[PDB]
C-alpha cells in the first residue's frame, strides 16, 4: 500500500525529529531539522495527491467529507513548515532549539493529519470497494495493514 | 461469521466480538460540534467530532448526548455514533457480522423499531438482535436466577428472572442514573462557588463524580461527620490547574439514588424499588430473588453501593431471609459480556432476524422475535 | 456406560468446587477454579454429544423432547462458564472468593443439567432398546448403574 509506506516512512522521519527534540538522535541542530521539515513537507504532498485520488473515486455524501477535511489540514501543515524554515534558514544564515520548536510542533501537527487521513483513505476504500473507481486504485482492505483493536482492561 | 455486540448505553459506546471477554470499543456516546469561529484555513472543514475525538476537542466544541434515560433522541448523530463504532473503532464491514444490540425494558417500541431499520438499511447487516440488558447481566454473572439492578448513565431498571423466566410484571424502570447524579452535583458544587455550566463542564464533573463521590453506609452520621471534621475533604484539580475541594458532595450526590427526592423525583429508592420488585413476584422465588441481586452498570460502582444495598434490603426483607448483593468487579461491562456470551451460544444463532425476515415483515419483525 | 462415567467424574469436579467453597479442598483460590470451571465445561461439551447421539437415535414424540430440553440447558452453562472463566481470568491478570461463587454457581447449573441428562437418557435408551439405532449404541438398561428407589418411610 502506497498511503501506509508514505506515512510510516514519514513517521520515521517524525520519531527522528522527537528524537532531536529529547537531545539525543541523528540530528545534530537545527539546520538538520529544517531539512528534515522539508523533506516531511514533500511527502506530505505526496500524501496529499494520495488522498486527493481515494477522495475522487468516491461518492459525495460519504466519508470523502472527512477525508477532505483532514487532506485540507495536511496542506495547511505542509505549506507552513515549507515557508517557516525558508525562514529559519534565512534567519540562521544572518545570525536555537526554541526555534527548532516551531518546525517540530508543525511536524507534529502534520503527522497528526496524516493518520487521521490515514484511517479516512481506509475506511472509504474498505466502504465502497467495489463501487467503481476504488476497484482501479486496487486498495482491497487487505494492503491496509490494520490490527485487530485490542481489547479493553476490564477492571481499571 | 462472528457476530458483533454493540451495548448503546445512554452514556458509553461498548462494542466488540462475541466470543471475546472484554469489549474492544469503549467511548462516550456523544457527538460534538463547533461553537466558536474557526479562522485558519482547512481547519474548519471537520463539523463533527464523535467519541473520544469529541472529548479531545470538547473546548471548543458543544457535546450532545443522542441518549437520553435510554430513548434514541437524535437519531442523525446516533447514526453517526454506530457508524464510527463499525468504521473507526472496530473497523469491520457490517454486512458480514450479525449484529446483537441491547435496549432498556419498558422503553418505546419506535426506538427498537429504528434501531432494527437503520440496522438492515444502512449497515445491510446480514442479521440483527435486541436483547435487554438486565438479561444479559444475568448471562455474564453466570446465574439464570436473580433480580438484576441495573444502573447506567440515563436508566436504573430491576428485571426479576427466576429459572430463566422473567417476570414482566415485576420490572421497575426509574429514569435516574448517572446523568441525574452528573447534574445534581453540578447544582450542589455551586453551593462552594465551583461554577460548572458547559457541556464540557459537564463533563468534568462527570469525572469529579466518578474519581471522589461514595455512598455513605448511613447517612446522617455521615453528614454530622463531614460537618464536625474536614477528615472527608478531598481536593480535585481542573484541566486549567485549579484545585477544588468537595468535603460532603461525596456522598450526597449518589444518595440521589436512595432519595430521589434530593433531585425533586417522587419515586422510591433504588432500595426501595428492588423491593417491591421482589414482592411483585411469587412468594415461592422470592427467597432465591433476596439471595442474587446482581448489580450491574457504571452508577452501581460508587465505594460502599453494595454495603447500603445489603443494609437498606435487609431492613426491609424479613430477618430470617438471605440477602446477597452480587457486585462483581467488572459489572460496568456485565451488560457487554452477557451479551457476547449469547451472541455467541450455540442455541441461539436461529435467534437471529435475518434480513429475509426483516423483508418479509417490516420493522414489527422486532416486536415478535425479540 | 461413557455416559455414566463422564457424568460422574465431573460430579468429582463439583465437589472439589463445593469443598473449595467450604473453604478447605485441593483448590487453593480462584485460580484453580476456573481451570476447575475450564474442564468441567469442556467435559459437559462430551456430555452434549453424549445426548446428542442417545437423542438422534429415538422416535421423535418420545423421551427425546425432555433429553433435547436438558441439552440445552447444558449448552447455555457450559458456554457461559467458559465466558465467565476467561472473563474472571482477565480480572485477576488486570487487578475474591465472592468472584467464584458465579463460577461455583453456573458449574452448579450445569451438574444439575447433567444429572437431569443422564435419567432422561436411561429412561429414553430403556424404554426404546430394541428401536433400531439404540441397539447399535449398545446400551442395555445395564451399563447404567441404576439402582433400585429406597423405601419411602411409613411414619414421618
Ligand atoms: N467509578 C465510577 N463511579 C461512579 N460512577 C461511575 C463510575 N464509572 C462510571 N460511572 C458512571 O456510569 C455511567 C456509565 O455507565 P454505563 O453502564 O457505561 O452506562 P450506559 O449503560 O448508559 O452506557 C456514567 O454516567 C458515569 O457517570
Ligand atoms: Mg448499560
Amino acid at each position: 500500500n502506497d498511503i501506509i509506506v508514505l506515512a510510516k516512512q514519514m513517521c520515521m522521519i517524525m520519531m527522528e525529529m522527537t528524537d532531536f527534540t529529547r537531545g539525543k538522535g541523528p540530528l545534530k541542530n537545527t539546520s538538520d531539522v529544517i531539512s528534515a521539515a522539508k523533506k516531511i513537507a514533500e511527502a506530505g504532498s505526496r500524501m496529499d495527491k494520495l488522498g486527493r485520488t481515494i477522495a475522487d473515486h468516491c461518492p459525495d455524501s460519504a466519508c470523502k467529507q472527512d477525508l477532505l477535511a483532514y487532506l485540507q489540514r495536511i496542506a495547511l501543515y505542509c505549506h507552513q513548515l515549507n515557508i517557516c524554515s525558508k525562514v529559519k534558514a534565512e534567519v540562521q544564515n544572518l545570525g536555537g532549539v526554541d526555534s527548532a520548536m516551531s518546525l517540530i510542533q508543525a511536524a507534529k501537527n502534520l503527522m497528526n493529519a496524516v493518520v487521521q487521513t490515514v484511517k479516512a483513505s481506509y475506511v472509504a476504500s474498505t466502504k465502497y470497494q467495489k463501487s467503481q473507481g476504488m476497484a482501479s486504485l486496487n486498495l482491497p482492505a487487505v494492503s491496509w495493514k490494520m490490527k485487530a483493536p485490542e481489547k479493553k482492561p476490564l477492571v481499571k | 461469521t462472528t457476530a458483533l455486540v454493540c451495548d448503546n448505553g445512554s452514556g458509553l459506546v461498548k462494542a466488540g466480538f462475541a466470543g471475546d471477554d472484554a469489549p474492544r470499543a469503549v467511548f462516550p456516546s456523544i457527538v460534538g460540534r463547533p461553537r466558536h469561529q474557526g479562522v485558519m484555513v482547512g481547519m474548519g472543514q471537520k463539523d463533527s467530532y464523535v467519541g473520544d475525538e469529541a472529548q479531545s476537542k470538547r473546548g471548543i466544541l458543544t457535546l450532545k448526548y443522542p441518549i437520553e434515560h435510554g430513548i434514541i433522541t437524535n437519531w442523525d448523530d446516533m447514526e453517526k455514533i454506530w457508524h464510527h463504532t463499525f468504521y473507526n473503532e472496530l473497523r469491520v464491514a457490517p454486512e458480514e457480522h450479525p449484529t446483537l444490540l441491547t435496549e432498556a425494558p419498558l422503553n418505546p417500541k419506535a426506538n427498537r423499531e429504528k434501531m432494527t431499520q437503520i440496522m438492515f438499511e444502512t449497515f445491510n447487516v446480514p442479521a440483527m438482535y435486541v436483547a435487554i440488558q438486565a438479561v444479559l447481566s444475568l448471562y455474564a454473572s453466570g446465574r439464570t436466577t436473580g433480580i438484576v439492578l441495573d444502573s447506567g448513565d440515563g436508566v436504573t431498571h430491576n428485571v426479576p428472572i427466576y429459572e430463566g423466566y422473567a417476570l414482566p410484571h415485576a420490572i421497575m424502570r426509574l429514569d435516574l442514573a448517572g446523568r441525574d447524579l452528573t447534574d445534581y452535583l453540578m447544582k450542589i458544587l455551586t453551593e462552594r462557588g465551583y461554577s460548572f455550566v458547559t457541556t464540557a463542564e459537564r463533563e468534568i464533573v462527570r469525572d469529579i463524580k466518578e474519581k471522589l463521590c461514595y455512598v455513605a453506609l448511613d447517612f446522617e452520621n455521615e453528614m454530622a461527620t463531614a460537618a464536625s471534621s474536614s477528615s472527608l475533604e478531598k481536593s480535585y484539580e481542573l484541566p486549567d490547574g485549579q484545585v477544588i475541594t468537595i468535603g460532603n458532595e461525596r456522598f450526597r450526590c449518589p444518595e440521589t439514588l436512595f432519595q430521589p427526592s434530593f433531585i425533586g423525583m417522587e419515586s422510591a429508592g433504588i432500595h426501595e424499588t428492588t423491593y417491591n420488585s421482589i414482592m411483585k413476584c411469587d412468594i415461592d422465588i422470592r427467597k432465591d430473588l433476596y439471595a442474587n441481586n446482581v448489580m450491574s452498570g457504571g452508577t452501581t460502582m460508587y465505594p460502599g453501593i453494595a454495603d447500603r444495598m445489603q443494609k437498606e434490603i435487609t431492613a426491609l426483607a424479613p430477618s430470617t431471609m438471605k440477602i446477597k448483593i452480587i457486585a462483581p468487579p467488572e459489572r460496568k461491562y456485565s451488560v457487554w459480556i452477557g451479551g457476547s456470551i449469547l451472541a455467541s451460544l450455540s442455541t441461539f444463532q436461529q435467534m437471529w432476524i435475518t434480513k429475509q425476515e426483516y423483508d418479509e415483515a417490516g420493522p414489527s419483525i422486532v416486536h415478535r422475535k425479540c
